[PDB]
């Protein structure tokens, strides 16, 4: 289906829709919480979603957004995601299934319906990760179908990065570009039949996940959705 | 793990 929204900043977040941990911050949308002096609270997960669901059949869709992470330690985790999931998905569990996935079923592709590009700063042990931050994209589990170094020079950064996230839903083709002001680019794509997964109605968002250490913050988002006929 |  056709959409489009534009938010340049969160001055307004009049569309969006804020669950578990997230809220409207700074002019932001802030993933997880923080406590009254200002230190990220562990163990805790957020959603923040455009709120009107939109269909992926025969559909096309670019979006982008700005972000920034911050830590007050060399260990922060967990990271942050976009995600695409039916519009009833909630917060899931917290650490290192960053908000998507439950712990009895986060590798079983066949009992999710989630995709996600993920922003990972913390190597978890309890499922197939590589041995260093990384962005990957998600297809139904928290083990990434595709992932690529996330230069630590750039998590570490405290700058406003860019994502670009498209679909070509003639190739079946989702693609994340991220840069760096002065700093890193990556490209990730995979193929993939999003319509296949999702016959309905979905909702896009974000989904960001302690840990320790770590907040995670939306800046900007923009978003448009065509028909491919 | 750091699960607990
Ligand atoms: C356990 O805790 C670490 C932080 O100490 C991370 O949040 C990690 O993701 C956690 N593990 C799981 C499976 O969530
Ligand atoms: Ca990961
Ligand atoms: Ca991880």
């Amino acid at each position: 289906s056709e959409l489009s929204f534009n938010y340049p900043n969160f001055q307004s977040v009049e569309d969006i829709t804020f669950q578990g941990g997230a809220s409207p911050r700074n002019e932001t949308l802030q993933l997880t919480p923080t406590d009254s002096n200002g230190i990220p609270i562990r163990q805790r997960a957020g959603h923040a979603v455009y709120s009107q669901p939109f269909q992926l059949r025969d559909t096309s869709f670019y979006t982008t957004f700005t972000f920034v992470i911050r830590t007050t330690s060399n260990s922060p985790a967990d990271g942050f995601a976009i995600f695409i999931a039916p519009p009833d998905f909630p917060v899931k569990r917290y650490g290192g299934y960053l908000g998507l996935f439950e712990p009895n079923t986060a590798t079983n592709t066949s009992a999710n319906k989630v995709v996600a590009v993920e922003f990972d700063t913390w190597v978890n042990t309890e499922w197939k990760e590589p041995r260093y931050r990384h962005i990957g994209i998600d297809v139904n589990s928290i083990v990434s179908v595709r992932v690529t170094r996330w230069q630590d020079k750039d998590v570490f950064s405290r700058s406003i990065a860019t994502a670009h996230v498209g679909y070509d839903g003639i190739s079946k083709i989702l693609t994340a570009f991220v840069t760096y002001p002065d700093g890193g680019n990556y490209v990730l794509s995979h193929v993939v039949d999003l319509a296949e997964i999702f016959p309905g109605d979905v909702r896009i968002g974000f989904s960001g996940a302690t840990g320790q250490y770590e907040t995670q913050y939306i800046h900007s988002w923009s978003f448009s959705s065509t028909s491919t006929n | 793990s750091s699960v607990g």
